[PDB]
């Protein structure tokens, strides 16, 4: 019992120096603790049915003890999710921590399992949002030639999305969450043999100390301002990151005219509609995310870290500045000048990862004499 | 009454609901084209209600009076949806435009 | 809903326990529609049924104006005037 | 029994804004009004009036309501 919790934990071997950017991790860890609490909670109350569903939501809201609370922490909770994910990937690429290629590349997957994950979430309550959701991610398949529309049909259960499709995505979404705590068991596995890098992408070794005390409570104090993020959206603002559209139920036969995905999917969706072809858009929404797995490949620097790379830091900010365009992007309607920004924009992370930073990375070495 | 501040009355709180020229089309309310002189719920092709049919008041100058302060407290269970003009200058103006309306 | 359209002209009067969360602009939104109501603009002319309302979405509503002075009595004999009734009934939404 | 709204109205339409727009409206209105068969409309021209004297309502309303 004690052995691999310890050695795995206690004296558990960490640098010196890691920041608060090293936090994210432990933050996640409660993110997902939180949701699975929060979350079976729900689903003690829940019923998938399409003509119950909606109105389930209401009675937990409304009747249920502290049914608003738990459910806004749980909606609320997957925003925090997102936002320490993307400052978890923005940490990992920043420091070279890619270079921990197991480690990364299961990120990797687990960065889409949340996003699957917490799409099929969003369904479940069978609001406009949750129905078009549904409608238009299950559809992105169908580009898949020769078989795309009949794993559609197979994956709703029928020729479009109802009954079937809302009952099994609760089903999904209730067990994705476990397997997302089994990958990211291996997540920290992997990494516990090589230990952390660290802010310098120097080794270490000469320098470790102990996570026991001094990770342990800075991470309990990174997770109170966790919480307290969590709680001034949960108590102040519970719907400042949702959609109004969300609490009109479902309505097949009617698209909501400003229709646009939750604020963490903004980037990825302004990618995909600035291309005005469907297995086009498709892929570069795939590629999008999966360009992750090629950063590893893409490092040219002799160094690990991007702390003493001028340049390269300049168009790390920049892909970072980048991405924000494309929220903002997404946000807007297909129109002009929004079109031209957008197209742009979806250039140019494509550029920066895979041309421009490789590119910074050959003239430092240069620089350096080496 | 005053014909042209009834007319803005009637504007303002009838017309979308009602018609008042001769061969008028029926909306939510009935046409009232001949108003003056018909017995309530008697406009033809319009599903009024049993308590206005039943009713069986005429349609006039006092009649209109007590209708229009409180459509409900005179025809209990009316499908009519408006809470009266309260105002008797008022009812008085908007009775004197459906005079001269609803007859030419 | 097939009843109520039939009893409004075809519009469908939305249920209204979510409402004001289900507008962008919540009460200032409902608060200025049903105190918003005014003339067509010049050029403008809307089909029977329909009234314009500068805040709808379209600007050409299914709802005639449903508040105005004096339009019920309250309990506590606060005056009834249309802006008074149309910021009570928005309070009420917001706690529904 | 006369609605603050209606006071309140009167007194923020004297803003230089409110003016100047209630005047591109009817400039708007003498303009579409005096065609035969034009598809312009005052729409932007009222909204704009709206806008301006609805910021300003909004402001002070509420101080003579209960
Ligand atoms: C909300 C957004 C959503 C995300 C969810 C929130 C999670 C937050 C991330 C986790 C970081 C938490 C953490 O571990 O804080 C450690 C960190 C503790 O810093 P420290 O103990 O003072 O370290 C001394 C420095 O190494 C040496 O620095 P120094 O001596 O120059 O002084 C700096 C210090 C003191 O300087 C002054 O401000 C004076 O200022 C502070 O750090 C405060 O606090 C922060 O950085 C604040 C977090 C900001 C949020
Ligand atoms: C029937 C005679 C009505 C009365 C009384 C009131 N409303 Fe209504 N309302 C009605 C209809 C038929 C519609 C549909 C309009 C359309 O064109 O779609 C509406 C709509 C509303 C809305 C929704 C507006 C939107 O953005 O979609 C609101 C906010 C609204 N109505 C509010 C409301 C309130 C609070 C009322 C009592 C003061 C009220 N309505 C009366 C029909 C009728
Ligand atoms: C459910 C999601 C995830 C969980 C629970 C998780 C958890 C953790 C934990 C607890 C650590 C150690 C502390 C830290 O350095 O933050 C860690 C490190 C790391 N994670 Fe994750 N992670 C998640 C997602 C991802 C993603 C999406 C990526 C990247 C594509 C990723 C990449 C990394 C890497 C490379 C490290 C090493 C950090 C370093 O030492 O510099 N993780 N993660
Ligand atoms: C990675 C973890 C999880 C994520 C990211 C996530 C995400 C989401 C999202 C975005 C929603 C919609 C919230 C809204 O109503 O606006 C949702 C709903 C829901 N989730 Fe989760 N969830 C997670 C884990 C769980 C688990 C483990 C269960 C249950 C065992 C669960 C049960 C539910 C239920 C019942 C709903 C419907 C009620 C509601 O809408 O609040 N979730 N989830
Ligand atoms: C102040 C303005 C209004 C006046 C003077 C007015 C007058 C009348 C009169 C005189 C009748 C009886 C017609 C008959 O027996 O043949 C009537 C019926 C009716 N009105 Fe109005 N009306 C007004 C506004 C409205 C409005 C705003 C609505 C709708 C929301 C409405 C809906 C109806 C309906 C549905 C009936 C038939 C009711 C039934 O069968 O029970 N009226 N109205
Ligand atoms: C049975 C399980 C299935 C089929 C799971 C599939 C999961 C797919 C992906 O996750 C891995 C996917 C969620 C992820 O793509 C990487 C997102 C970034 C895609 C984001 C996304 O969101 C939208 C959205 O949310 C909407 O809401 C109302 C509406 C939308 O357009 C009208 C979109 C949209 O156009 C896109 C691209
Ligand atoms: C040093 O790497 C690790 C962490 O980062 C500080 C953790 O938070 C946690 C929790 C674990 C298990 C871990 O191995």
């Amino acid at each position: 019992l004690m052995k691999i919790v310890n050695n795995a934990f206690i004296d558990l071997p960490a640098p010196s120096n890691i920041s608060s950017w090293w936090n994210f991790g432990s933050l996640l860890g409660i993110c997902l603790i939180l949701q699975i609490l929060t979350g079976l909670f729900l689903a003690m109350h829940y019923t998938s049915d399409t003509t119950t569903a909606f109105s389930s939501v209401t009675h937990i809201c409304r009747d249920v003890n502290y049914g608003w609370i738990i459910r806004y922490m749980h909606a609320n909770g997957a925003s925090m999710f997102f936002i320490c994910l993307y400052m978890h990937v923005g940490r990992g690429l920043y420091y070279g921590s890619y270079t921990f290629l197991e480690t990364w590349n299961i990120g990797v997957i687990l960065l889409l399992t949340v996003m699957a994950t917490a799409f099929m979430g969003y369904v479940l309550p069978w609001g406009q949002m949750s129905f078009w959701g549904a409608t238009v991610i299950t559809n992105l398949l169908s580009a898949i030639p020769y078989i795309g529309t009949n794993l559609v049909e197979w994956i709703w259960g029928g020729f479009s999305v109802d009954k079937a499709t809302l009952t099994r995505f609760f089903a999904f979404h209730f067990i994705l969450p476990f397997i997302i705590m089994a990958i990211a068991m291996v997540h920290l596995l992997f990494l516990h043999e090589t230990g952390s890098n660290n802010p310098t992408g120097i080794s270490s070794d000469v320098d470790k100390i102990p996570f026991h005390p001094y990770y342990t409570i800075k991470d309990i104090l990174g997770a109170l301002l966790l919480i307290l993020a969590l709680m001034l959206l949960v108590l102040f603002a519970p719907d400042l990151l949702g959609d109004p559209d969300n609490y009109t139920p479902a309505n097949p036969l009617n698209t909501p005219p400003h229709i646009k995905p939750e604020w963490y999917f903004l980037f990825a969706y302004a990618i995909l509609r600035s291309i005005p072809n469907k297995l086009g858009g498709v892929l570069a929404l795939a590629f999008s995310i999966l360009i992750l797995a090629l950063i590893p490949l893409l490092h040219t620097s002799k160094q690990r870290s991007m702390m003493f790379r001028p340049l390269s830091q300049c168009l790390f900010w920049a892909l970072v500045a980048d991405l924000l365009t494309l929220t903002w992007i997404g946000g807007q309607p297909v129109e002009h000048p929004y079109i031209t920004i957008g197209q742009l924009a979806s250039v140019l992370y494509f550029l920066l990862i895979l041309v421009l930073m490789p590119t910074a990375g050959t003239i430092e070495n240069k620089l350096l004499k080496w | 009454g005053d014909v042209e501040k009834g007319k803005k009355i009637f504007v303002q709180k009838c017309a979308q609901c009602h018609t008042v020229e001769k061969g008028g089309k029926h909306k939510t309310g009935p046409n009232l084209h001949g108003l003056f002189g018909r017995k309530t719920g008697q406009a033809p092709g319009f599903s009024y209600t049993d308590a206005n049919k039943n009713k069986g008041i005429t349609w006039g100058e006092e009649t209109l009076m007590e209708y229009l302060e409180n459509p409900k407290k005179y025809i209990p269970g009316t499908k009519m949806i408006f809470a009266g003009i309260k105002k008797k200058g008022e009812r008085e103006d908007l009775i004197a435009y459906l005079k001269k309306a609803t007859n030419e | 809903p097939e009843a109520a359209r039939a009893a409004n002209n075809g519009a469908l009067p939305p249920d209204l326990s979510y409402i004001v969360r289900a507008r962008h602009g919540g009460e200032d939104y409902v608060f200025s529609l049903l105190t918003g109501y005014c003339e067509p603009p010049t050029g403008v002319s809307l089909r029977e049924g329909l009234y314009f309302n500068p805040y709808f979405p379209g600007q050409a509503i299914g709802m005639a104006p449903p508040i105005y002075n004096e339009v019920l009595e309250f309990d506590d004999g606060t005056p009834a005037t249309m802006s008074q009734v149309a910021k009570d009934v928005c309070t009420f939404l917001r706690w529904a | 029994l006369v609605d603050p709204l209606t006071t309140v109205r009167e007194q923020c339409e004297q803003l230089e804004k409110c003016v100047k727009a209630r005047e591109r409206l009817e400039l708007c209105d003498e303009r579409v009004s005096s065609r035969s068969q034009t598809e312009e409309d005052c729409t932007e021209e009222l909204l704009d009036f709206l806008h301006a004297r609805d910021h300003c309502v909004a402001h002070k309303l509420f101080n003579s309501l209960k």
